């Protein structure tokens, strides 16, 4: 009863907005997306069972990675300068999609990690004259919100009202 | 289509705003999300031509005043744009009245649809004889005898030529002093006209769907309603269509109660359960009585799009719209007696609205009791027909590969429906089976161009009534009682004695 | 409603002040906060049609005069705006008398409910024969025989047509001089009319709640009251409804003592305790006797809102309002005899007021002794019914997830009730258990549309009588005696011999 | 019982009954049965081994007999886990 195949780990395209700049570069790797609830333990007095009280929502760090290639200097500069402006924010756009090759069939809106601040920029993960791995530009962001927009699915909606 | 062509007529480059207008959701070509309403308009703009209707305004513009306006409005209101409506306007055959004012001698001509029949008038002849001779010539002509029918008029000197093919225009003319011609045409369609439109206008290529005739069922008498139901049964059960028909009761004044509704639905017959009878008329927002078939079809298409095609058009979810009340309040006992007979009631359920509370057909066969089962079978048949349309007229070489191709195509086509959820079975092996390869083809039938193929399916079912059996346990002995009773119940079910016994009355 | 729409019809953009009127607080639509009063009114405006009443003024405006006015006033006084009241006016069957004056030969017509019947009279006939022909025709017509009944009148030349469906209107007409038509109808209702209204007027889609016929119980004789009680028992205990009925004693002029009340209650029967008898009539502020059912129902709804649904309509903290005394003082000995018989007494307790001092049903089964248990079971059943009405008419596909989902829906539905507090147990595992998965579903029953659910519940109980055992210890013997006595009592209660033995007189 | 409560109902509604003793079935295994040879005045099943559902069934089929107490004790001590 497999109506439709699930999303693979490679089934997402990742882009960034850095302040007023619409950076046109795709990221090949991203960490897990979550909404974590910090917990509290309590009782009323009728039992010795512990319960959990959710509180203090947090969206954990998102680590993006990509191949360090020509044209990445402007991205590096934008990333290391964005935090200087208290008004500037980083936005992450994740479009899920089914791709067999360069071809893709996007479905649904795109998850938007909104109001993110840069916590780490690592243009070069390592240097090794004998190494053969590709240099990985990494960037850590701290999202403050998540929504969805630009499609007919709305992956992340909130309990607004 | 709108919302995209706003900028086509602009020359200056720039960003321009145009206030996002109303949108349209393209109704896809599934073999059942269509409704065909047979109605009548004074102006026969599309006589016996199924024409798609975009909306109520389009219907009013194309056809003008018509008794089907309320039905169309309710259909669109309850369909919400998820489904197509095709209106079929009943053509009235043209009648031509000829009068032989005199019996003057001479050769004269009568032309009907381009065929000229000449009658010679001689001394001693009478107008009666002239009319009889003209009738004989027209009725014996090989072309006119099947194109039109000639009958005696109000006098022996009067003749009436009635078109036998309403769709095709019938033209008449005369050349002769004695012959005078006038154009008669009934301004109101007849039951025969409705029957002909039903039995000779529709197409197998037309997408499958519901068929309704609310105007006829509301404006005709008992015998005419029965005849129209017979015609609808023949159409929907014909091997080339395999559609579903929705029947409305007579006007409430005649069918004043559920007992009369049972009687009407009993006179109605549908062996394979292609017809579904509905009764309470819907009072629209203007306090007009409307047959429920239009609203029921709209809600059926909407529910097919939302919850899939295996669900029946009923339930508190998906209540009717464009209405505020029913013309008659059905009691629980009336429904308990009528639903087994095939009368699907409509109830003004407080806190839920107007809801169809029945999903049975007019069939006596226990296998095809439910309109959901009928619709699943119709969908399977029509999907297979649409698939095989491409394979029609293909060649057959010595390879016999097209037969295996047809079988594989059928397998994938049925797998699609299984994914849609139309069958009862965790797997295709439990849902359906096919047999259409060369092992069942006959050389004589192949020479004749005939290919046979066989299908087995297990249509899904619905929840028609839920039974709650509760026990009031004493304080503290809940778990032991639950264990004992659950053990007994599961043992009985798995052994097969859960159903054997005498049923409570 | 009011208190929010004051400023809608104001144009200027200023700030304005109005005065707070009474705000209408919405009554929740939960199962058991409704009362249904079956009564009569000469102006049968809504006959055999339950109609919601908002206040005594609305009742008087709609139905004018009725003996149920005092009961409605008491109900509203005691409910204090909580709960709903639905009045059901009893329909008097219409009657038409046709007199056959003469046996004149000719053709005539008798039309009943829009169905016309021809009557051909030949020479030598008699008015008796004509009446016989009319009776035969009406009683043989398949529709008229169901809708009405034709019988002989006071003379052989008279026919009486009685409407067999009082809820619907019956129409009659005649064409013919020899026929004389008269529109007769009893100005007062009968116990048969009350029985028909009870058995054929309520819809299971209605909110569950109490049912009361104070007018009928106060007006009718012993056998008629027994018939009404039987009808109410059948209605409430019907598998469709599972409601509660509050029976009132007959007029106290007849039932002038608790012994007569006990005899009446003993005649009354309710196996599952759906009917609860209340006897002392209440003397309202106008020195008028009123059956206590309306006040009891209003107080019950108020109690449900305040202290929850597990509390029965009794106690000293919910005294009745709109009354100043009872019509008979029930003695302690009379109550000690009557309460075990199911007779719930009403007492004019000083320092408290008029209080219901009994919460027992008319059932002999020890597990359903108290009305609170009956109400809890009814609430459970109605909550489950209104939950599953959403799942009726759903497709049982190959996944069969439906049945499992329905079992899980029960789990959560009954948990909501457990949190409300309707069960006896520290945990849901002690409160209730469910079984509705596919393991207890028969394929044949599924084809028929039947789905079976099994539930076990443990209702909570109440405190009917409280025993205080006291001892006077010596000077300085506190806990030198207490401890000793205690240990023995605890040991007996733990071992199980505390109850065993003989019960002291 | 408990499964056929809805077969003789026409309306499509949700409605409730009360649970009843749903006798549990005895599988066909050796030594799940007791054969009692007795006598009854009514030779209804003369020399014919006939299954007995319960004591009321026995009394209805065979009427008065000296084996009534034995039947009652058998059913009391078997609790439905056995054929007679």
């Amino acid at each position: 009863a497999v109506s439709k195949r699930p999303f693979s780990i490679n089934s997402f395209a990742v882009n960034l907005n850095i302040g007023n700049f619409v950076d046109a570069r795709y990221w090949s790797k991203c960490s897990k997306i979550e909404k974590t609830y910090n917990t509290g333990e309590y009782s009323d007095g009728q039992s010795n069972i512990i319960y959990t009280l959710p509180g203090a929502i947090k969206y954990p760090e998102v680590v993006l990675s990509k191949a360090f290639s020509p044209g990445d200097e402007e991205l590096i500069n934008r990333l290391i300068a964005v935090n200087s402006d208290p008004i500037a924010w980083v936005t992450v756009f994740i479009q899920p999609m089914y791709r067999d090759g360069y071809y893709n069939v996007p479905q649904g809106g795109k998850i938007i990690l909104e109001f993110c601040t840069v916590a780490r920029a690592t243009p070069i993960n390592e240097i090794d004259t004998i190494g053969s791995n590709a240099a990985m530009f990494e960037c850590a962001l701290n999202p403050s919100r998540i929504r969805s927009d630009g499609g007919n699915i709305n992956w992340w909606s909130e309990p607004a009202a | 289509m709108t919302n995209f062509l706003n900028g086509v007529n602009i020359g200056t480059p720039g960003a321009y705003a145009f206030y996002q207008t109303t949108q349209s959701r393209p109704i896809n070509v599934e073999p059942f999300r269509t409704c065909y309403m047979v109605g009548f308009a004074s102006n026969g703009v599309n006589k016996n031509v199924p024409t798609r209707i975009s909306n109520l305004t389009d219907f009013t513009n194309v056809y003008g005043t018509s008794a089907s306006t309320n039905s169309v409005d309710l259909f669109f209101k309850n369909s919400q744009g998820f489904g197509n409506l095709y209106f079929v306007n009943v053509a009235i055959p043209t009648r031509y009245q000829i009068v032989v004012t005199a019996a003057t001698a001479g050769s004269y001509s009568v032309t009907v649809n381009g065929v000229t029949k000449a009658i010679t008038v001689v001394g001693g002849a009478t107008t009666t004889t002239i009319a009889a001779d003209v009738i004989s010539a027209i009725n014996n002509d090989t072309v006119l005898n099947k194109e039109v029918l000639a009958t005696v008029g109000g006098t022996s000197s009067t003749v009436v030529i009635t078109s036998k093919k309403p769709t095709n225009t019938t033209t008449a003319a005369v050349t002769g002093v004695i012959f005078t011609l006038t154009t008669t045409t009934g301004t109101s369609p007849s039951v025969a006209d409705y029957v002909y439109t039903i039995n000779n206008t529709f197409d197998p290529a037309l997408e499958a769907g519901f068929v309704i005739a609310p105007e006829a069922f509301s404006t005709f008498t008992k015998s005419d309603r029965l005849s129209i139901q017979v015609a609808l049964e023949n159409l929907c059960s014909a091997y080339r269509y395999q559609w579903a028909a929705l029947i409305d009761s007579g006007a409430m004044s005649e069918i004043s109660n559920t007992d009369r509704a049972i009687a009407e639905a009993a006179t109605y017959n549908s062996v394979q359960g292609h017809c579904s009878y509905y009764y309470p008329y819907l009072i629209n927002l203007d306090d007009q009585q409307v047959p429920p078939s239009a609203a029921v079809a709209g809600m059926a298409l909407y529910r097919f799009v939302i919850d899939g095609f295996a669900e029946p058009p009923a339930g508190v979810n998906f209540p009717l719209k464009g209405v505020k009340n029913v013309a008659y309040k059905v009691t629980w006992e009336e429904q308990n007696v009528a639903n087994p007979e095939g009368v699907n009631c409509i109830l003004n359920k407080e806190n839920y609205g107007i809801v169809v509370w029945g999903a049975r057909t007019l069939s006596a066969d226990p296998n095809i009791v439910f309109i959901s089962t009928r619709i699943i079978l119709n969908i399977v048949i029509n999907t297979l027909n649409r698939g095989y349309d491409f394979d029609i007229f293909n060649s057959v070489g010595g390879t016999a590969t097209v037969l295996d191709n047809i079988q594989r195509k059928t397998n994938t086509l049925l797998t699609t429906l299984y994914q849609a959820g139309l069958f009862y079975g965790q797997t295709t092996s439990e849902a359906f089976s096919v047999l259409g390869d060369a092992s069942v083809q006959v050389p004589s039938l192949l020479q004749q161009g005939l290919v046979n193929m066989f299908i087995w399916v297990v249509p899904s079912t619905i929840i028609e009534r839920l039974i709650i059996n509760i026990k009031q346990t004493a304080i503290g002995d809940l778990e032991a009682t639950v264990a004992l009773d659950t053990a007994a119940l599961q043992s009985s079910v798995e052994e097969g004695t859960a159903t054997e016994g005498t049923a409570p009355v």
